[PDB]
């Protein structure tokens, strides 16, 4: 398998089975037996939570930038007004996040355990992997099943466009901290002059 | 906040400006103006400047001495006098405490264990001075897994 | 270099290449950013 | 004077009888050692308190054990 | 066997099989023969970088002299203006030496495994001595793969000893930048006139 | 007697230097009337600069 470094000997704990395995654990963050469940599960949320943070800060503000929405920017979009209290929309999701994410917890701890409906237990989730919950509310056009050699792609392509993502929303945060300009037009201020419009220029 | 007025309006702070540089102005007045140490007066009075400007511009507060005080509680604006100092320095002192433990328990198992120590294995040691980087989650991942603390057992304790 | 290395390896020659480096990076961090009361990050 | 005690970890090595300055310590026979011999006090009378017999003794912890009780002219050390 | 120092007897670490060998050290840095292959391949680089330094501090200046072309003093043409700031054209440099420096750096710790292209797998290299990388890219014309050892043992043993005169050559234009503040284009052509009195000792 | 030869005890004495620390068994007398016969030898020395001391083997457990 390609590897993230040439020349050097892949960790014993990366074997090459989980999609997205490059070799890539120079500091051993996962060494630990037992450890790499917890940081796959870990890379599956914040991969997701980043092609969900990518979605909502770069193609709303490329679409401000055509002038089809005229949204706002997303580091000034905790000033701007709504239905809501901006501070009780934040304890309205964490008890939201509370559900979830313990749900998620209990996945995580005891597989196979909270697949089935707290409520209406006819409705049970058909996933079986740890951290791919098949069912009708998540995965419903079945695209989770197959062979595991065709699975195992489509478990590649999240995570590769998760990693770009992760790094994508990384580089946002730390534009908007010394720019103070929004990511579409640092493309677009990129593409005019690219050799004056560098990281060292903007200190 | 606890009495304290702002560096940028305290008058005790301009006043401590103002008597700096006519201080090193005075110092000046017996040396030529394109003389090698009248630079260097020059350089320390830009070197004042730039540093009474910098003090009032984060938000410091003033007592009535026109000297900066910190506030160390966790102030909302005052972060950059102890918490985000505090958090950055944590960080350096745990990479030196990481570093060196890791390095103790690379060398624990060796051949000659005080060999290693008083000459340090430089191959052994960069090669987990850059792992010390990510030592939050390898001490606490070491805390959860239980490989961070030792048993009562296996330690030297001294009689009653 | 089988022992000259071993020399440069010992104990104060470490401590005074790696404090003479980190005295050298504070120094000059000192020099372009002095006077340096408050981290503004 | 001082009370020199030798205690049963003791495996005869014979060093305290030979760090001691004013002729205390002596080998006895004994039968709890491979050396088969034991260290004994004889003349704890005659005792400094030195602890030479101490710094000796390679076994941990000692068995030679010196402790510092009632002090006359013998374990005083004084000429006059 | 040529040699430096013709009644010395030669050193242990240096058999004669190195390219450009001719026994030289007196101080014995190559005694390890783990650091001599780090240090012939420090000496390969530090060669061909020289003789490209050398071509570029003494040939644009003697066609300066010459009138050919009308570019600045190699001291000062780095305080000249381009398209691109000079504290700027280092980080482009630095990350496209990132590639080439870095996958040369694992070459030496490993050999035989960067040779193989990553975007194109068929593409590769035809080299099989460390520090002597051989295919299209950098030997195009095949002079470097010859089936005679002895031939290509003084192909390299040239390639050195062009190294290290230009080693002397670039080393010799700092120093006489730094003291004459001349060009050693016109260094030489003053020493050309009266070689007698315009020297070091000329001050 | 003793646990065995070239084994690694854990040290009961509560005066001893190596209370509670690994030790590796060199020799075992079996001459009996020996109040301590396991000779256990330790990588680190004490104060007095020895590694070698005698225990019994009440004193000792296997770990
Ligand atoms: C987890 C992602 C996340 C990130 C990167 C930010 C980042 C930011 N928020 Mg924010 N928020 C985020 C989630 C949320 N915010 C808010 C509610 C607010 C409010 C009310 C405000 C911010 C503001 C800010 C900005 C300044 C705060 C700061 O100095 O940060 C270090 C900063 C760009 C402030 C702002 O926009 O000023 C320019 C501001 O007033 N946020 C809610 C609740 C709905 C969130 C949900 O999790
Ligand atoms: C800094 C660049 C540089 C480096 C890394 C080397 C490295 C080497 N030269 Mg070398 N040279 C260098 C510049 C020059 N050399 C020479 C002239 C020679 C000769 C005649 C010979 C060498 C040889 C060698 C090899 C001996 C092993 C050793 O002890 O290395 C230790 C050296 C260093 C670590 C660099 C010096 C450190 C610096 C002064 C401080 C080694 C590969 C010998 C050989 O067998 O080559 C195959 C040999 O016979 N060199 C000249 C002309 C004066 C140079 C430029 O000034
Ligand atoms: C919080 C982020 C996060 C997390 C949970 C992980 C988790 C994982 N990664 Mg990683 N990855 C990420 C970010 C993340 N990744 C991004 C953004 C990149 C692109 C640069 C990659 C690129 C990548 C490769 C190419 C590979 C891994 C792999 C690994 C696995 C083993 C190493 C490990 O446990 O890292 C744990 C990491 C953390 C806990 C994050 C610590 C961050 C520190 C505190 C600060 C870093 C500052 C940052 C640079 C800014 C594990 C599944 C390997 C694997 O097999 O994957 C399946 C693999 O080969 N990763
Ligand atoms: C976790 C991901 C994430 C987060 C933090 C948000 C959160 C935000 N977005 Mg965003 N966005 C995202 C992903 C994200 N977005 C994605 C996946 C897309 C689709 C490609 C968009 C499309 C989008 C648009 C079109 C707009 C926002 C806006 C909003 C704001 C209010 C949302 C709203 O109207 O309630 C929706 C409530 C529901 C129940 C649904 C808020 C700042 C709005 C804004 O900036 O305020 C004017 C806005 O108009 N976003
Ligand atoms: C680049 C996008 C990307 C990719 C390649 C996938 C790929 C995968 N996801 Mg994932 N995921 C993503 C985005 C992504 N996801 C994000 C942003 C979230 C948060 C909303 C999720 C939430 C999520 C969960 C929790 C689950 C998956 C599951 C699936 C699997 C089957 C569905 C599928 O083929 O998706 C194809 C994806 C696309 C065609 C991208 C559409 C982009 C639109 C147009 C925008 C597959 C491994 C399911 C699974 O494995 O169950 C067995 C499952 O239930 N994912
Ligand atoms: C998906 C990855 C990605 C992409 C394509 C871009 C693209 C862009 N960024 Mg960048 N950025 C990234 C991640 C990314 N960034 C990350 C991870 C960081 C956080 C450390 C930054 C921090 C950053 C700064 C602070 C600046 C940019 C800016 C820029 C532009 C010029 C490049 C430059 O000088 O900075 C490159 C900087 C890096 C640290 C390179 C990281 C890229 C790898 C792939 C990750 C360019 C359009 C500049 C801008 O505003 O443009 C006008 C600018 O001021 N970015
Ligand atoms: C290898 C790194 C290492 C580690 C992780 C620690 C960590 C520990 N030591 Mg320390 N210590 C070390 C080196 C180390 N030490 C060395 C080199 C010395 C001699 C100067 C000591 C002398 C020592 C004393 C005197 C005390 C501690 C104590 C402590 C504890 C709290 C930290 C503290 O008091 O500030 C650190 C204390 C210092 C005196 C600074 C020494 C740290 C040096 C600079 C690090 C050198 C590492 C490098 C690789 C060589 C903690 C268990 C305290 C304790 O009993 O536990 C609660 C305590 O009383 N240590
Ligand atoms: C633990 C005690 C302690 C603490 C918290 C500090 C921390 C600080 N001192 Mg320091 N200082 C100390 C002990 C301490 N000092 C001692 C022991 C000496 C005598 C050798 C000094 C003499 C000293 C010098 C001469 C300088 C600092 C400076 C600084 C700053 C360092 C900024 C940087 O990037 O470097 C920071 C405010 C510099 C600064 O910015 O002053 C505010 C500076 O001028 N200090
Ligand atoms: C490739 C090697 C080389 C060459 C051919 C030159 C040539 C020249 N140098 Mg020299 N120089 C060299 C390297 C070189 N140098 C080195 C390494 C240093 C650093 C010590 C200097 C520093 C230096 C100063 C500071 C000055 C000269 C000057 C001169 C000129 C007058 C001669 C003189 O006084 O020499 C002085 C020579 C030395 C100080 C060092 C000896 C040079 C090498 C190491 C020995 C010979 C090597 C090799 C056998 C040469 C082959 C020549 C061949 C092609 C014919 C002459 C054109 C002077 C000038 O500008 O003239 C007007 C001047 O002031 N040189
Ligand atoms: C071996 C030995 C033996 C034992 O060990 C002892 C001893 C004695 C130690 C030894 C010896 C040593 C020596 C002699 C050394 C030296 C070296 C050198 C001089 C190098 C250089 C080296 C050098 C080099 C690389 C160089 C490089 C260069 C360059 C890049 C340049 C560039 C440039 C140009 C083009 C021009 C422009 O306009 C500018 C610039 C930009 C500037
Ligand atoms: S020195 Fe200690 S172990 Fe040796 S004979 Fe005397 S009392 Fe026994």
């Amino acid at each position: 398998r390609p590897l993230w470094l040439p020349g050097s000997e892949a960790p014993k704990w990366l074997d090459g089975s989980l999609p997205g395995d490059y070799g890539f654990d120079p500091l051993d963050l996962a060494a630990e037996p037992g450890r790499l469940n917890w940081m796959v599960q870990a890379e599956l949320v914040h991969c997701r939570w980043a092609m969900l943070g990518a979605a909502g800060i770069f193609i709303p503000e490329l679409l401000t930038k055509i002038g089809i929405l005229n949204t706002p920017s997303w580091y000034k979009a905790g000033d701007a007004t709504y239905f809501a209290d901006q501070g009780t929309l934040f304890i309205v999701e964490l008890l939201l996040m509370a559900w979830a994410e313990s749900r998620r917890w209990a996945d995580i701890a005891r597989p196979g355990s909270v697949n089935t409906d707290p409520i209406f237990p006819n409705n049970k989730l058909t996933g079986t992997d740890v951290g791919y919950p098949g069912g009708l509310w998540f995965d419903p056009l079945g695209w989770g099943s197959g062979s595991e050699d065709k699975l195992k792609e489509i478990r590649t392509k999240e995570v590769k466009n998760g990693r770009l993502a992760m790094l994508a929303v990384l580089g946002a945060f730390v534009q908007a901290n010394v720019t103070h300009v929004g990511p579409i037009d640092n493309l677009f201020a990129h593409l005019a002059d690219p050799y004056h419009t560098t990281i060292l220029q903007s200190l | 906040v606890a009495g304290l007025t702002p560096c940028k309006e305290s008058k005790g702070f301009a006043k401590r400006q103002k008597q700096e540089i006519k201080k090193l102005e005075g110092r000046l007045k017996l040396y030529a103006p394109d003389s090698a140490p009248a630079l260097a007066i020059n350089a320390t009075i830009e070197k004042t400047k730039r540093r009474f400007e910098f003090y009032g511009n984060q938000g410091l507060l003033c007592g009535t001495d026109g000297l900066p005080h910190l506030i160390v509680d966790g102030d909302q604006a005052h972060l950059g006098e102890f918490v985000y100092p505090g958090l950055v320095f944590l960080y350096i002192a745990g990479w030196i405490g990481w570093v060196g433990r890791a390095y103790l328990i690379d060398v624990r198992t060796s051949k000659k264990p005080t060999e290693k120590e008083i000459i340090i294995d430089v191959p052994l040691a960069l090669r987990i001075m850059s792992k010390g980087l990510t030592w939050p989650v390898a001490a606490i991942g070491e805390l959860r897994s239980g490989k961070l603390v030792e048993k009562s057992s296996n330690i030297t304790v001294s009689p009653r | 270099m089988q022992d000259v290395k071993t020399y440069l390896s010992t104990a104060p020659v470490l401590a005074t290449l790696w404090f003479g480096f980190l005295a050298g990076l504070l120094i000059e961090i000192n020099r372009f950013f002095p006077d340096a009361l408050v981290l503004p990050l | 004077a001082h009370s020199v005690k030798i205690y049963d970890t003791c495996i005869g090595c014979t060093q305290c009888v030979r760090a001691c300055p004013t002729d205390v310590l002596e080998m006895v026979p004994w039968d709890g050692c491979k050396a088969s011999q034991i260290a004994s006090a004889p003349r704890t009378e005659d005792c400094v308190g030195c602890k030479r017999c101490e710094s000796a003794c390679p076994t941990d912890f000692l068995s030679v054990r010196v402790y510092l009780g009632a002090e006359t002219t013998r374990s005083m050390g004084l000429a006059y | 066997r040529p040699l430096w120092f013709p009644g010395s007897q030669p050193p242990e670490w240096l058999d004669g099989s190195l390219p450009g060998d001719f026994g030289f050290d007196p101080l014995g840095l190559g005694s390890d023969p783990e650091l001599l292959k780090w240090f012939v391949q420090a000496e390969l680089v530090h060669c061909r970088w020289a003789m490209l330094g050398a071509a570029g501090i003494f040939i644009p200046e003697a066609l300066t002299k010459a009138g050919i072309l009308n570019t600045p003093s190699w001291t000062v043409a780095g305080d000249q203006q381009y398209f691109t700031d000079a504290t700027t054209l280092f980080v482009i440099e630095i990350i496209l030496f990132a590639w080439a420096e870095g996958r040369r750096w694992a070459d030496i710790i490993n050999p035989g495994c960067v040779n193989v292209d990553p975007v194109f797998p068929n593409n590769k290299l035809t080299g099989t001595d460390v520090g002597y990388p051989g295919g299209l890219w950098f030997d195009p014309l095949g002079w470097g793969q010859t089936g005679d050892a002895a031939k290509l043992k003084d192909l390299r043993t040239r390639e050195i000893k062009n190294g290290r005169l230009a080693m002397l050559a670039v080393l010799g234009a700092v120093v006489q930048a730094n003291y004459t503040h001349t060009g050693p284009i016109d260094n030489l052509l003053a020493h050309l006139a009266d070689p007698g009195h315009n020297t070091i000792f000329a001050l | 007697i003793g646990p065995k030869r070239g084994s690694i005890v854990k040290v009961l004495r509560r005066e001893s230097y190596w209370f509670n620390d690994t030790g590796k068994v060199v020799a075992v007398d079996q001459a009996p009337g020996v109040r301590y016969p396991v000779v256990v030898r330790f990588d680190k020395v004490n104060y007095a600069g020895v590694s070698t001391n005698n225990y019994s083997p009440d004193e000792l457990e296997q770990s």
